[PDB]
Formats: C-alpha cells, sequence, structure tokens
RNA sequence: AUCAUGACAGGUUAAUCUUUGAAUGCAAAUUGCGCUAAACUCGAUCGAGAAGCAUGGGUGUGACAGUACUACA
RNA sequence: CCAUGAAGCGAAAAAUAGUUUACUGGUCACUCGUACCGAUAACCGCAUCAGGUCUUCUAGGUAAGUAGCCUAUGGCCAUUG
RNA sequence: UAUUACAGAUCCUAAUUGAAGUAGCGAUUAUCCAGGCUUGUAUCCUGGGGGCUGAUGAGGAGUAGGGUUUCUGGACAACUUAAACAGAUCCAGAGUUAGUCGAUCCUAAUCUCAAUAAUGGGAGAAAGGGAGUACAGUUGAUAUUCUGUAACUGACAACAGUUCGCGGCAACGCAUACUAUUUUUCUCCGCCAAUCUUAUACCGUUGGUAGGGAUCUCUUUCCUACAUGACAGUACUAAUACCC
RNA sequence: UAAGUCAGAUGGAAUGCUGCGCGAUUCAGAGUAAAAGCCUCGUAUGACCAACCGCAAGCUUACGAUGGACCGGGGAGAGUC
RNA sequence: GUAGUCUGCCAUACGCAGGAAGACCCGCUGAACUGAAGCAUCUCAUUAAGCGGAGGAAAAGAAACUAACUAGGAUUCCCUU
C-alpha cells in the first residue's frame, strides 16, 4: 500500500531504486487492464500509486541535493542548480560593503567628525 | 576544444523519465484490434508521439520478451500514436494479450 | 488536406475533441444551469479560420 | 463581375498561424500583422491602448509572476 | 484518517518543470539538418540517451598573422 | 524567330600525375502526410445560393466531327401533393 | 442635495400589431403498381413496369480549400420551402499502417544575414529536378501502405571462392581498383507541321464453346466471356539512325 | 475576551408584538427559516508566551584626528568660452 | 635566424547585455482639427501620435548666483509676486 515521505529517508539510495521499479510496474499493469475491466476501486488504486511514485522520486531527489550540495559549499563559483533564487535586480546590485566604502580622506577625518551624540540642559 | 571550470547543471536525473514503460502505454480495445489479433497474430498499443520505430521494437522487447518482425505506426485524429505490431510465427497474440488482459 | 502538416493536424485534432455537449455531471455538482460548451461548432455553419 | 461571381476563385490563404502570437502572419512577407514577429520587440502603440491590454500582463497564466505579487503583500501589511 | 505512524480544496518554501517564446547549435507554413575531451546512465572495447554548443562586449589565458618599430647576429 | 527557348544537387566517363591487386556471392532501412468531398448539398459567395473556381481516365451509332441527336457500362426519379 | 418630471428628435434599446392564413412554396428527367418495416411513407428499403443522365455525364479519381463531412449502431425537439421511421442533422462509439507514392534533399524567379585576412552561408517548388514495386486477396470504414507471392534500390559489416589483361584489320567486344586536379557528357529543355510504328480502346473479315435473353410467324440469331503485372532472359527474323 | 437559544400568544420559521431580567474599554458590521446589545462569528481592550536579538562601516587616548593664527608656496578643465 | 615591443585577427575560461511593463520620469522628433467669426505670421503647442532610455521614484543640485540693502547664500516643491 501507499507510504509515508517521513520513512523512506532512513532507506538507502539502490534500496528506494529496486522499490522504485516495483512500484512504477505495477501502475503499468493496472494501466492495461483499466480498459478492460474499468470500474471503481481500481481508479483509486491508480490514483494512489502515481501519487506513491512522486513520493519516491521526490525524496530522492532532496537525498541527492543535500549530499550534492555539501559537496560544493563554501567553495568559489558553485553550479547553477546549487545557487540560491533570487532576483535579477538584486544580484546585480553590489553588495552594501562596496557601496558604502570611504574613502582615504574621509575614513581619515570620519575619525574626528562622526555623528556624535549630544544633548541639552534643564 | 573546450572544458569549463565547473559542471553548470550538477544534477543528473534521478531516473531514465523517458523509460519503456511510458514508451508504450497500453493496449487498444476496439473491434478492429480484435480481428488483427486473432487472424494476423497482430497487436496494437497507444505509443508516444515521439517514440520511433526503432524506439518501439527495443521497448515491446525488454517488457514482454518477444522479438517483433515489423512495426507500422499511425498518428490518429485524435493526436496519438498508435503501433501495429506483429508479432513471429511461434508466439500466439491472443496468449500474449490474455496476460495483459 | 491531404498533405497536411503535423501541426495544421495537431490543431484539427483539438478542434474535435473540443468539440462534444457539456457533461451532465457539472449541472449536478455546481447547480448552475444554462452553460454551454463555448467551442462546439458545426463544420458546415462556422468555419474556423485556422 | 466585382462581387459574387469573383468571390469564386479565393482558395489560397495570405495569412497563416504564428509561432509566438499563435493567432495573422504574412506569408509572403513573413511578418505577424498582431505581434510583429520575427522582431525581437513584440507590437504594440499608444493608439490602440485598447486593444494592446488584451494581449498584455494579466490576460495569460502569470506562473512566475503572480507568487512575486504575492510576497509584496507579505512584507507590507 | 482519528487523544495522530495527522484527514485535505487550506497557506508558504523547495523540488519536478512538456512544445514554444528575448529564444540562443543552423533553420522553419518542415516535428527538417547538425556537433562533442572526460564524467553521467542504461546498453553486451564500441553504440545510444542525458547534458552541452548562439551573437555582442569586458578582464584574464593561449595561438596565429606583418618587408610595423628595435637590438644582437 | 530583330523571339534562339532554366539552374543546381547528383551520377558516370576521359586525360595527366601518384598510390595500387581486384571481382562476384548476411543485416538494417529513421522522421512526418495517408479517412472523405473536390461543387452534383461537403470550397468561396451570411445559406443544402440556377453564380464562381485548376486538372485527370474518356464507349457505340449518325456525321467532317471532343458539334447536336439516340443508346449499353456506371449513376439516378435531385423536384410538396 | 441632484445623472430630478417626455408623445415627437427619419431619436436609442427591448418586445408587438395590422397587412395575412394573404403574397408565395422557385430551378433540376417523370413518375406508376404491388410488397417489407411501422401508430404513421408517393418520400425509407425490396421487386416489377415507364423514364432521365447519354463519356468536358449529378460516372470513377485528384491539387487548392474544408476538417471528420468518412464508417456502423441508435434517435426525430429543430433543420433539410409539405411529409419523414430517411439524411452531409442530433447522440454514442470506431477509423487514416509505406526503405519503393509524396514530404524530407537540390536549386529557379526572389528574399535575407555575414565577411572584405573575405570570393560565401541560409531560406525559397506536396505541378520543375529527384535512387528504388508490382500483381492477387482481405475490412463495416485503410491500402502501390496490411497479408501472400514475386521483384528492386541504398548504406554498413565481415567472409568464401575466383583473379593478378586479353580478342577484332576496323566499327567495337569481354572479368577489373583508389585519391586529386582539370576537361566533357548524361540530368537537359521553345512552338508548329508531316510520315512510320508498339501499347490501349474501338470497328472489322474467318470460324468456335460456354452460359443467359428472345419466339403467333421469321432469325444456324442476339448479348456477355475468350485474359497475364512489375521484373529477368537470348533467338533469328527486319527496320531505320550512325559508324567501320 | 461580556450578557436571555427568558415567559405568553400568532406562525412553516420569532430576531417582531406584550411583560420581566442582565452586559457594556464591546449598540462597527455580518450570519441565523422574519426586524437581534445578550443564538454564532466578531467588535473592544489590555494581558499573555514563543520567535528572534545581526549585517556592513567606523571605534578605542596619542605628536591620533580636526580646526584657528603666522611664515613660505603650486595650480585650478580649448575646437572650449 | 631569435627577443623584446607595437598593431590586427582568431579560439577559450568566468560573470554581464538583450525581452516584458511604461501612469509618473529623462533625451529627441513633431502634426493638424481648432481660434483669429476669411487667411498666410500668430494660436491650438515647444501638445497628440512616432523613435530612443531609466527608477521606486526620476531629473535637478553645492554659485563665472541674486542684488544695490539695516543685505541674502546648493537643488526641488507649495502659497504669493
Amino acid at each position: 500500500g501507499h507510504l509515508k515521505g517521513k520513512e523512506l529517508i532512513k532507506k538507502t539510495r539502490q534500496e528506494l531504486l529496486d522499490e522504485l521499479a516495483g512500484l512504477e510496474k505495477k501502475l503499468f499493469e493496472l494501466k492495461g487492464q483499466k480498459a478492460a475491466s474499468a470500474a471503481a476501486t481500481k481508479l483509486t488504486e491508480i490514483k494512489n500509486t502515481r501519487r506513491d511514485v512522486a513520493r519516491v522520486k521526490s525524496i530522492l531527489m532532496v537525498s541527492q541535493r543535500k549530499a550534492l550540495q555539501e559537496k560544493y559549499a563554501k567553495a568559489k563559483l558553485v553550479p547553477i542548480d546549487l545557487r540560491k533564487h533570487q532576483e535579477k535586480s538584486l544580484r546585480n546590485k553590489l553588495a552594501p560593503k562596496y557601496a558604502n566604502k570611504l574613502t582615504a580622506q574621509e575614513s581619515r577625518r570620519h575619525k574626528c567628525l562622526f555623528e556624535r551624540k549630544f544633548a541639552l540642559k534643564a | 576544444p573546450r572544458r569549463p571550470a565547473f559542471e553548470h547543471k550538477a544534477v543528473k536525473p534521478v531516473s531514465l523519465k523517458h523509460n519503456d514503460y511510458k514508451i508504450i502505454r497500453g493496449p487498444v480495445t476496439s473491434d478492429k484490434s480484435t480481428v488483427k489479433i486473432e487472424n494476423e497474430n497482430t497487436m496494437t498499443f497507444w505509443v508516444d508521439i515521439k517514440a520511433t520505430k526503432t524506439e518501439i521494437a527495443a521497448a515491446f522487447n525488454r517488457l514482454y520478451k518477444v522479438k517483433p518482425v515489423k512495426v507500422c505506426t499511425v498518428i490518429t485524429s485524435k493526436f496519438v500514436k498508435k503501433a501495429y505490431i506483429r508479432l513471429p510465427a511461434n508466439v500466439e497474440a491472443m496468449n500474449i494479450a490474455t496476460e495483459i488482459g | 488536406a491531404a498533405h497536411k502538416t503535423l501541426r495544421t493536424k495537431r490543431i484539427l485534432c483539438k478542434a474535435m475533441k473540443v468539440n462534444r455537449p457539456m457533461p451532465q455531471f457539472i449541472r449536478q455538482m455546481t447547480g448552475v444551469r444554462h452553460i454551454r460548451n463555448p467551442l462546439t461548432r458545426h463544420w458546415r455553419r462556422r468555419k474556423m479560420n485556422i | 463581375g466585382a462581387g459574387t461571381p469573383s468571390f469564386g476563385p479565393r482558395h489560397n490563404k495570405t495569412h497563416t498561424i504564428c509561432r509566438r502570437c499563435g493567432n495573422c502572419f504574412h506569408i509572403q512577407k513573413s511578418k505577424c500583422a498582431k505581434c510583429g514577429y520575427p522582431d525581437a520587440t513584440m507590437r504594440h502603440y499608444d493608439w490602440e491602448k485598447k486593444a494592446h491590454r488584451k494581449r498584455a500582463q494579466g490576460s495569460g497564466e502569470m506562473r512566475h509572476l503572480k507568487v512575486t505579487f504575492a510576497k509584496l503583500q507579505r512584507a507590507y501589511a
């Protein structure tokens, strides 16, 4: 029967791939027999096994990605798949350190001429 | 010659996707196909629209373990592909059709 | 026709499978009445112009 | 002369389906009248401001674009 | 499916993401015609799929062209 | 003929160099179209409109005949009583 | 406080009168009688008269265009100038099979990019160019596409057996490679007129045998049938062209 | 997150009619077989307990920065005005 | 001959440009109906349409500026003049 997304995380990659192909076979046999027999109950079984074969494909792909990101993380020029999504505008806008960095004239005067606190007496 | 510094697309896909099971959709149920099974020893199937006769002949062989003689290929007025697959003389097309049902 | 292209044939397929009466069970579900299938036609009366 | 008899030999097609528009693509001149394909920019004029907003964004699905409206609701509310 | 191993028309984010389109391997009223070091995956050394390959300009790297300038022969 | 009546892909031949032995006698052949009408009601004329729209196979007799008239094969009674 | 009072604007939109059961129901050969199916047919089907079309045919088939109108089953609220069980109408299913037919490939008129260190690339014909298929059978609808039988063309493999250039004075014959350059040919070409001749059709003189039609009398009669595909071969008859 | 599905008659149904209670920092509004402060969602109003609690830039004690005065100096945008 | 440079062209590694939208914003281009009871300068108008290009705002902006005083002191906008 149908199976949870939680407990498939524990299983091995090759254990899922034989599970996948066996689970996908019983989809194909039911698609043969829906022409002949048709009718109720079968049409919920074909629905569930279409949902389950996605379940196995999904958790394989996140099992890949979390492993495969760890290989390329903390390293220069990562692949395009593993970069975060973002907007076009936000990528091409330069990082706020570079915009805000101070000239050697400006930083040396900012030693004295910073935006200091003050107040008045009552 | 060319050699990139990293893979661009790192993630390979999970399975074949364009599979043997998803080439051959399933058998066609008509009065014409009933005659062609019994008389000519010739099955009929709904097929993927991009599948060639070379793809069908191999994909039919992997599933049912029978190498076909010919494959002849319609595209219907419903815009799905129909494949008239002649089986060889030894196997009977009723006996393969009874397994599927 | 004959000698149609494939993407011509794709349109003529979609134009004939879309041509049908509306199903009975939508009127039972939604309870609306008097919805017609818009892409119904007759071949002789209205031409497609595609 | 110029009416019913001369309608007889009208069997050729001046316009054909256009790839970008999908709608009036001129076969001899090879241009989509409605959208201007294959010019890289898409055809619209400010004198047809009525007819433009039938084509322009909102009319279709907006698959990527509707979720980027929905973010900006949450951030400012 | 019920005091949860948690129902589904709920809401996000991330996957998957068909043929197209700036559309970008070369074309197109055509499902036309290409190309590839390894790796990937079936396929039993050698085929296939999968995924690549556009133009323009920037910095770097390399290679070629010149009776252009110059030194040492 | 004061008109001289396509191109290209492709194929073979010959000559001149150079390199040479050749000839005859299993497997596979991808992709897309394929129904029917073609005016007589299926196309264009708002329509099952006496209009218009490119071509093909072309029987006997009468006769100079691919005329008009009559008839086998084929198709028909299209048309309110 | 105002988008505030209608009989008119050849006003706007929506519905409806008289005329009126009137005008009219055209064009296309011609219908008649008995049966079948039905509540119900001149009309849908069968049989038999009488007719029409009269090979540029309402015959059999295709471009362009249409796009399921094709096919079988059921149905008559509407439509097909009356009727209707019928229909190109309505409803539910089903149907288009290719190495050889086309597209794909090549260029034409013509269009469009690129380079100039270049001398072009690409598009453009389902009537031009273009390697290769025929018969018979079968389905409710597909066939040069499916099945049977017989061919043919191209590409990629090894492998077995032959073979290492000769005949004729000559025109020429017979078993011989590959790369490149140049040169030439086939592809390959207007229109009109005449003569000769295969194939197909048709009319013929000579008979003949199979079946059917006709008959008071006459007619050894009248009608139908008498056929062999692509492909492959080698005889001598006999041609015209050109050459020895 | 307050307070009557109050009692009686009529009705298919009571939120209306007659009479007695109660809430309000809540009589904005809607739903409910009929017109609802008290049938339900809310409204009002403070209290409650989780999540966070960081990004760059500059600091941080003096010949370090900045300014005034005095001494001695250089120059200030060409096919442009 | 080789070893520097100069100039040109080709190949390649890594990020960038194009397209959408365009009310507002920036730079060009640029009408006529109309009014003048005609019409030609003028007006409508340095407007509409057209071409090119930005951002959540844009553009402007730190005096070769006003002033003539008992002197103001970058740019933008509102009131008045």
